[PDB]
């Protein structure tokens, strides 16, 4: 009815090809697939190590390992972005 | 290549009953014909060549350190390590780093700096595996400018060969340690 | 087109060479993620704060202000921070720097629209940028000394962590 507003810079990212366009990665649209895959492997290793350091959780956990544990769910989005950039010719 | 068709390259067959894959090309420095198990079909060729070169260069530094540490020890290493060498030394360094000794942190420093160099040189691998202008092993590292012309070609051959030779040597120098102890020159004599 | 600093690597796309100290050094590709103006404003802020921190570490080895020696005792470098958090110096400085950084937030918002150069606060009271070549030379010197002071502050503080002495107390023996 009335025009539905969107934030400035909103583009059409609907895709039916093998992979989405790189624009779905937002600020990471210019990162190569190799960099994404390497960062995903490194993020998995660091997140798993930090998590395994904090699995017997105490009342005084190390803040650094707590911060580093969040890289383990980050690595999933990283390998998805790696697949996207690899199938986008990047 | 250096003596192409004689020392390396076209025509040469290393194992006559197990031919190398036809996917394995003939313009890589060090191609003699030797891939009897067809292992070049299971990985990217750029990754394989650069892995061979890196394994070889690390082995070259390892043999020239394995002999020299038998010959020459730096001042004050005796206070930290003592009479140990090769596979022991690494361990006890970490053991000293596990003990609390704030002066035995050599392997942690080298793992830090070598890991930083590897992390920063990963995009060279990524651009080489995408058919970029960089060939495997080429970091453009020639400070003295000695291989600046055709002299490079010969050197490339010798590099890979010495790398392969070094790759064997360390293994002997390690497993010969693990049975007896001692070291390369203590085991020769 | 390969990068000049790292010759075996492709030149970064977001690095033109127009900025002071641009040698094309970005192996990890950080300039592709962030806006380059935001990154340069961050680099200049880190470098200027580190320049002041390096000069401060050297000066607080050299001499102390009147009365500070009773408040802090013999607890030089980062050891005073906690002590002066119990006192009111750190809170006062945090308040005034937070004021200045609110206005710096407005300046960064104007930088991100392409209407302000990164790190440009137009603060030249004693006129030194009187010539457009001295301006480029001073820009290169500012960015180089900022990076050098970043690593120097890192060295001074971590050496203080190991020894407890200070930047110039360490060189004293
Ligand atoms: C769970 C998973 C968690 C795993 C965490 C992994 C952490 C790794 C982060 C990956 C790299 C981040 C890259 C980056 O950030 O990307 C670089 C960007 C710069 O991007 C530029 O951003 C520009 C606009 O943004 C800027 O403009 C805005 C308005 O000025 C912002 O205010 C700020 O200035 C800045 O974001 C445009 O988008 C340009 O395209 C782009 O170049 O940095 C930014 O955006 C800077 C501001 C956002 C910083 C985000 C990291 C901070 C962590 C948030 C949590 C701490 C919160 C602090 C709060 C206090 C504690 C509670
Ligand atoms: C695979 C490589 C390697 C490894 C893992 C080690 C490991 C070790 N060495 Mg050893 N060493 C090496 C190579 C190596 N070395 C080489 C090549 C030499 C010279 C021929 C030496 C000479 C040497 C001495 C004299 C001593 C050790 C010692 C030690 C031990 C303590 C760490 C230390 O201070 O090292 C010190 C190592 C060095 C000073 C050598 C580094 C020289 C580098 C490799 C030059 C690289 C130049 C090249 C252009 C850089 C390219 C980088 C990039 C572009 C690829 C440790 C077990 C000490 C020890 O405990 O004795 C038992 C000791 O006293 N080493
Ligand atoms: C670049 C190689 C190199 C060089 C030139 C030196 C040189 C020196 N070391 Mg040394 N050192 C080295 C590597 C090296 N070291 C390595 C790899 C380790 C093991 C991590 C040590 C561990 C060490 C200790 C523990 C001590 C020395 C000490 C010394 C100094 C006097 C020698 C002595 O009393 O014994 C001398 C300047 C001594 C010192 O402090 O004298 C200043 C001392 O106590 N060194
Ligand atoms: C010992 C055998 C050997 C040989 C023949 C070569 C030969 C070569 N290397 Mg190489 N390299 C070696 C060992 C060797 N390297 C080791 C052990 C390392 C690890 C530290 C490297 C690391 C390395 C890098 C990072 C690069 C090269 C490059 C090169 C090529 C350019 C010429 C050059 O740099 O001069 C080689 C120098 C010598 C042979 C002098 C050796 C010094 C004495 C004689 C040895 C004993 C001490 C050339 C094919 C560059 C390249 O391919 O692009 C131009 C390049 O980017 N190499
Ligand atoms: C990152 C910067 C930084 C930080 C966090 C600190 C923090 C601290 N300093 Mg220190 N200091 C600094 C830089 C810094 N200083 C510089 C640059 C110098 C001079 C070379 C000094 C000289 C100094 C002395 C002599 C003493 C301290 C002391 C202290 C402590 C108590 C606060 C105080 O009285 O400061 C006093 C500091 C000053 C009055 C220096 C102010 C100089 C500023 C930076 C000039 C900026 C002008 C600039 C052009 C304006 C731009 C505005 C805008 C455009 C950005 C505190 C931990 C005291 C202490 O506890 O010692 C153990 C003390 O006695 N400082
Ligand atoms: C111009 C405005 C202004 C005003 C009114 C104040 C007011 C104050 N500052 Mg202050 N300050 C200012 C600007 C200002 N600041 C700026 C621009 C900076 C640098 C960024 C600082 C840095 C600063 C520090 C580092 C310290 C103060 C402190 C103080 C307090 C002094 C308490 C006392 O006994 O005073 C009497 C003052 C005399 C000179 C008489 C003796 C007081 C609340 C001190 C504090 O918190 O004390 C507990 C303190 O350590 N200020
Ligand atoms: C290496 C030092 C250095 C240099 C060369 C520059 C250079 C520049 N700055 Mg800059 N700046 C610096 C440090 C520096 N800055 C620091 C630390 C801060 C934080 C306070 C700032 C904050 C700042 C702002 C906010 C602005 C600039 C601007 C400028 C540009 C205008 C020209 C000008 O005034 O510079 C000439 C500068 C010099 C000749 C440097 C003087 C060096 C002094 C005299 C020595 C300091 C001695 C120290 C205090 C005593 C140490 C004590 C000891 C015991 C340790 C120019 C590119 C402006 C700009 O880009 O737009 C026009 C601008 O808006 N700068
Ligand atoms: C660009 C390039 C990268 C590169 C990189 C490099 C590695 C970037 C890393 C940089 C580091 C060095 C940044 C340093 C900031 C220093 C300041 C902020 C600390 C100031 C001290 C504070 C204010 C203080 C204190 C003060 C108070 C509290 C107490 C006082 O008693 C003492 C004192 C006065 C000192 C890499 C290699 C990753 C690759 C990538 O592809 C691109
Ligand atoms: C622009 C503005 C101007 C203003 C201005 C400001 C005041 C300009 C001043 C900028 C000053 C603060 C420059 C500070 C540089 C610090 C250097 C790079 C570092 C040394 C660290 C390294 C070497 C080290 C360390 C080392 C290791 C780690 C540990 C130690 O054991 C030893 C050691 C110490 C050797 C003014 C007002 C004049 C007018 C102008 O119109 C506008
Ligand atoms: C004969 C022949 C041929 C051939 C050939 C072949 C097949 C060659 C075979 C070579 C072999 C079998 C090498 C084996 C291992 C060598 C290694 C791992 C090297 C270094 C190990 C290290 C440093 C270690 C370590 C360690 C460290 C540091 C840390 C410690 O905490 C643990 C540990 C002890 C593990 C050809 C091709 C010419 C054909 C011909 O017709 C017949
Ligand atoms: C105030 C306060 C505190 C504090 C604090 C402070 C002031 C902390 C400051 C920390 C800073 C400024 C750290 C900087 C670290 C820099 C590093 C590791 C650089 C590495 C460079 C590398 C590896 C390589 C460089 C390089 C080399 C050689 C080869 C490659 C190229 C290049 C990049 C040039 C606490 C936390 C203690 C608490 C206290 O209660 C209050």
């Amino acid at each position: 009815y009335s025009p539905v507003p969107s934030p400035e810079g909103t583009k059409e990212v609907y895709w039916e090809t093998k992979a989405p366009s790189s624009d779905v990665l937002g600020i990471g649209a210019g990162v190569s697939s190799g960099n994404f895959a390497a960062s995903s492997v490194v993020a998995l290793m660091i997140g798993g190590f930090c998590t395994g350091q904090v699995i017997p959780l105490t009342s005084d956990p190390n803040p650094l390992f707590l911060i580093g544990s969040f890289l383990l769910p980050y690595s999933w989005a990283l390998h998805v972005a790696a697949w996207i950039q690899k199938n986008n010719g990047k | 290549l250096y003596k192409d068709g004689v020392m390396q390259g076209k025509g040469l067959v290393a194992v006559p009953f197990a031919l190398a894959p036809d996917s394995l090309p003939a313009d890589i420095p060090g191609y003699v014909g030797f891939d009897p198990l067809g292992l070049s079909t299971l990985c990217n060729l750029d990754f394989l060549r650069e892995a061979e070169i890196k394994h070889g260069r690390v082995a070259m530094l390892a043999v020239t350190g394995s002999l020299v540490q038998d010959v020459f020890q730096f001042p004050g290493v005796d206070k930290v390590i003592g009479n140990a060498k090769m596979i022991g030394a690494h361990d006890k360094f970490i053991a000293g780093a596990h003990a609390g000794d704030t002066r035995s942190f050599a392997m942690h420093q080298i793992i830090f700096w070598v890991g930083l160099l590897e992390v920063l040189t990963m995009p060279a691998l990524f651009e080489t595996m995408n058919g970029g202008p960089r060939q495997p092993g080429d970091f453009k590292f020639d400070p003295l400018g000695l291989g600046k012309g055709d002299k490079l070609a010969r050197k490339q051959l010798t590099e890979i060969k010495n790398g392969r030779l070094a790759m064997i040597g360390v293994g002997g120098m390690v497993h010969h340690y693990l049975l007896t102890g001692k070291g390369p020159l203590q085991f020769l004599a | 087109a390969m990068s000049d600093s790292v010759p075996f690597l492709k030149q970064p796309e977001a690095l033109d060479g127009s900025m002071a100290g641009d040698v094309g050094f970005d192996p990890l590709g950080f300039s592709s993620i962030g806006d380059i103006n935001f990154l340069r404003e961050a680099e200049l802020k880190h470098g200027r704060i580190a320049m002041l921190a390096a000069a401060g570490s050297i000066a607080q080895d050299i001499f102390t202000f009147p009365g500070v020696s009773k408040v802090v005792g013999t607890a030089k470098m980062t050891g005073v921070h906690d002590i002066l958090v119990k006192q009111g110096a750190m809170g006062q400085l945090l308040l005034w720097l937070s004021f200045l950084e609110v206005f710096g937030t407005i300046a960064l918002l104007e930088t991100l629209d392409g209407k302000r150069a990164p790190g440009d606060f137009k603060f030249d009271p004693l006129n030194f940028s009187k010539n457009p070549e001295t301006f480029k030379r001073y820009q290169l010197a500012e960015i180089k000394n900022g990076r050098l002071a970043m690593m120097g502050v890192g060295g001074m503080v971590h050496g203080y962590f190991i020894t407890g002495k200070g930047p110039l107390e360490l060189l004293g023996n």
